[PDB]
């Protein structure tokens, strides 16, 4: 019996129920509500009632841990929401708020249902309010499998992570017809809101998958990292890997020349456990890396610069990416580990015309507000305000480390030499820049002041990180009483 | 051992050693007799559903290569209008105190005009043109 | 005796002490620390010690209410910060955190002090952490009277409001010398970070003043609105104006044609008390108005659309502006009053390439998260998701009102008629669009559903607003327990 799904598969596409079956465990899905009708009675809609009413909501179970989910249905009315569709979603989110369980939704709606009038707006508003209230209480993940247009786009935005499917998905606020009507330009749906556009240009989508099957397979892996609720502790899984594994290849990663580049992944991979990195937003703002990883069987958060791309310089997009990652990680009590290599901020008129001052402050706010244990490692250099922003010791950092060839200075040697000698005799470059770099572009001064705990061999990083992260397991820090902060938007 | 390379397997007397490269949870990168393969391990539902999945073909473009970011060209490696092979460095831009090195991803030859040394122009120009 | 200030005034500029004297009451300033030296002992700095060390910090008193302030000094070392300058500021902010008092700072620093090494970075980090921790506890206002460059720019950014002086002030992260060095373009300091640039292009500065004297005079007026701390109640001042003043001119403000424009200030001004509006960011994103005002002697927050500019259409910049205003107003228990007139969102490729999805969600998050009393008035129209975003009744709104000629529909009549009849006989425009607009583009349906409390004459708005704002004085609402939210950055 394979009835009524032949029409769907013929278009090389899967069904909502099949997606739900693929996500959860083999036999642990219990559909909650299945016999519900729209009761519209307008515009010749009194007929063609549907039992499911276009939504599939259940409970399920992943890796032995509970979950909640819902999936849109494209065959029935195009997946449009109504006064009645939104009730099921509201009930699921409320139940997942009472119990410490997350929510995952597979969006496929074609837009609002016009035949209901303003009831669709009512349902949208209720879903928006539930998302707003419960953000930071239970993790929310959203996946977009098909078209997603109109005002329905906003609820995925408030969710913590949004993923996209490559061939047959798109998302935008207004359709290309209106764009043609007002501006006069003919742009296709994919050219407007395709997965690539949101992966590279707008920065909304947190990832892209080639197929639905791969999407489910990796969504399970992502779910294996998250904590169940706000009050539950960070999960710890058994692992045969051990902190005594030898990592001596880190002694040679940093080149002896100051103008040559290297890949920061060569430093990230040895420290964490084998094959346990899940990069977030891999194709957007490549000069910074963010993602999840495990250290001795417990999930941690990774944020590191990359001198491979644009000399590892902070920017607007990198600031937004890092700020969102830090805020989410702190909201759910996940340790943060950072690797620092920054020469400063990206210079340019477009930057000031785009508001670098606002955006660069977001990362600093996220780092200063955080109360989870932090570990910082300075590999090569840290200059100016970039050193302050990237989790400096003064921002209530727990432990800070440096490598023997690091440099921590106010600015580059040339600018310091220029400002320290206004009209000093010519040729001052040769006998002053070298001396200043020798005397003050080294971690000795910063260690004398007390800004780094110790200068360590690069081969001891795994040992030190495991020791510190084990000791810091029970830190309790609290901020002054506030209704909420006022972050620079 | 989980997430490790060596895998010792012994059926009866026969003994074999294979290697485990990596995976994306549907495809396994395993080495057999010093050769890489990608075995697919999927259940009944995944097998019956993988037929109904689009398989797009990636762009096969043999054309000019552009510099991703502005900078300065200080060193060049390849010659104008000769053979080029995959993985060969082509030139090196230096920007904000940093020498990168864009190479040739994959191709057989080129037809183009070289950007001369010290040409601080970049801005996503056509440094090398592949034809 | 007018010694040592002749050199300053000759350049048509005022001194820090003169600014402090102008701000506070005539004789209520008590300078806190005045004999402090830098104790540097490097690069020939062992000499030329200064008593004040370039900073003036005190307590003062404005309108009989306490304050705290500090002012940079440009004559002494260019106003550079040090390990010692930042200590005074930290002490002032800590004291103003213990006591419920705000802080106001007049920035004039030329950058960091190179002769101290990394101690300047240490001081910057401490100030950044204090700003981050105490934001949302005590209001912070910052004014920029002169140059402000380097990494010192970030602390004004975290503060709630930043104002600028016209002729002789600028702010940016990196100087034009580096821009010339890397990109090769010659841009002056004013062309890069002048007050106009931040007033119109970047949206960082919240206002601009022509002179320092006017700056102080209006800063006092702004201070008269704010509450003293997080736990203190909203100030109420005596006022001879009364809720029984006749406003019948509102019956004629809205034109009888749907395509003609009008000025929303003609609706804003009658409702509030006379000469009591303080616009915030007047020259940026003119399609939305935000500011402070008084209603029956108590300060409230005003957020209204304007059909004069771009048909009152929501956008990226308007969303950011409104979101920041709502967040600040809610953080300190200030009532919010909104006027709604929106046809939707601005359509265009640049918008999606710039991330409309992220930015438009910020206003919705700010409106949904808020717990202060809200009053909403729909004058003419509200369509699509814009109706949901602008404080709809479903987002825990207290009271909502509409005017007799309003319209609340899913979308415009043309699109609805197109979607409701695919290939219906030609000429369907004339006998369908008119009928649909007549039947469903009216507040009767939304009133039937229960989305507006009542349909009122435009002459009763002041009476209704005063009644509701008086009754709602003691509302107590609380959100679920969270360490903090996760707003879409
Ligand atoms: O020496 C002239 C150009 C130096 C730029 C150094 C890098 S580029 C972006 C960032 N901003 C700075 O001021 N320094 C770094
Ligand atoms: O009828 C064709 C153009 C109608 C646009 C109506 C305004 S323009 C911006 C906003 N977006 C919409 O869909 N409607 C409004």
């Amino acid at each position: 019996p394979t009835a009524a799904e032949d029409l769907r598969h013929k278009k090389k596409r899967l069904t909502a129920m099949e997606r739900v079956q693929l996500f959860c465990d083999p036999g642990t899905f219990r559909e909650r509500d299945a016999l519900v009708e729209h009761e519209c009675h307008n515009f010749g809609m009194e007929k063609r009632k549907v039992p499911g009413d276009g939504f599939i909501t259940g409970t399920g179970k992943v890796f032995g841990r509970p979950v909640f989910l819902f999936s849109h249905d494209f065959t029935v009315f195009g997946g449009s929401l109504s006064r009645t569709n939104a009730a099921k979603v509201v009930r699921i989110m409320e139940e997942a708020a009472k119990i410490g369980v997350p929510v995952i939704g597979f969006n496929d709606s074609g837009g609002a249902r016009i035949h209901e009038g303003v009831d669709s707006l009512a349902g949208y508003a209720d879903i928006f309010l539930r998302n707003t209230l419960f953000s930071g209480v239970i993790p929310q993940i959203s996946v977009i499998m098909g078209p997603c247009a109109g005002g329905a786009v906003y609820s995925p935005a408030i969710t913590d992570f949004t993923f996209m499917v490559e061939t047959s998905s798109y998302m935008f606020v207004t359709g290309p017809e209106v764009v043609s009507a007002v501006g006069g330009k003919l742009v296709t749906k994919d050219e407007l809101g395709g997965p690539h556009v949101h992966a590279t240009k707008s920065g909304v989508s947190a990832g892209t998958f080639p197929n639905d099957i791969v999407a489910m397979a990796q969504l399970r892996r992502l779910y294996s990292y998250l904590p169940l609720s706000n009050r539950d502790p960070v999960p710890v899984l058994p692992t045969a890997d051990e902190r005594y594994r030898d990592v001596s290849s880190l002694n040679t990663v940093v080149p002896t020349e100051v103008k040559e580049a290297y890949d920061m992944r060569d430093v990230i991979y040895p420290v964490i456990d084998h094959d346990s990195f899940f990069e977030i937003q891999p194709q957007f703002a490549k000069n910074i890396i963010c993602g999840f990883a495990r250290v001795e069987g417990r999930s941690v958060c990774i944020i590191a610069n990359q001198p491979k791309v644009q000399a590892g310089v902070l920017d607007i997009d990198s600031s937004v990416k890092g700020a969102r990652m830090v805020r989410f990680a702190d909201a759910f009590n996940i340790p943060i580990i950072t690797f620092v290599d920054v020469p400063g901020f990206l210079p340019g008129v477009q930057q000031e015309y785009g508001g670098i001052i606002r955006h660069g402050a977001k990362l600093l706010y996220a780092y200063a507000e955080a109360t989870v244990p932090k570990v910082t490692i300075i590999t090569r250099k840290a200059y100016g305000g970039a050193y302050d922003v990237m989790s400096s010791k003064h921002l209530r950092g727990d432990s800070n480390y440096a490598w023997p060839h690091a440099e921590i200075a106010v600015m580059g040697a040339a600018g310091a030499c220029k400002l320290l000698y206004s009209k000093e005799t010519a040729e001052q470059q040769a006998q002053r820049i070298a001396d200043y770099e020798k005397t003050f572009c080294t971690p000795l001064s910063a260690a004398r002041k007390g800004f780094v705990d110790a200068v360590i061999d690069p081969s001891e990083t795994r040992m030190r990180v495991c020791e510190d992260l084990e000791r810091l397991a029970r830190k309790q820090l609290q901020n002054p009483w506030k209704k909420h902060g006022n972050i620079p938007l | 051992k989980a997430s490790y390379p060596i895998i010792r397997v012994k059926d009866g007397e026969a003994e074999t050693v294979l290697q485990f490269w990596g995976t994306n949870e549907v495809t396994y990168g395993m080495q057999m007799r010093g050769t890489t393969f990608d075995v697919n391990v999927m259940s009944d539902l995944q097998s019956t559903l993988a037929h109904f999945v689009p398989i797009t073909e990636a762009t096969t473009n043999t054309k000019q290569i552009l510099s991703p970011m502005p900078g300065v060209i200080v060193a060049i490696k390849v010659q104008p209008g000769q053979m080029v092979v995959a993985g060969e460095e082509l030139l090196t831009l230096e920007a904000m105190k940093m020498r990168n090195k864009i190479h040739a991803q994959a191709d057989g030859k080129v037809k183009e005009v070289k950007v001369k040394l010290g040409a601080t122009v970049e801005d996503n120009e056509v440094l090398v043109e592949l034809e």
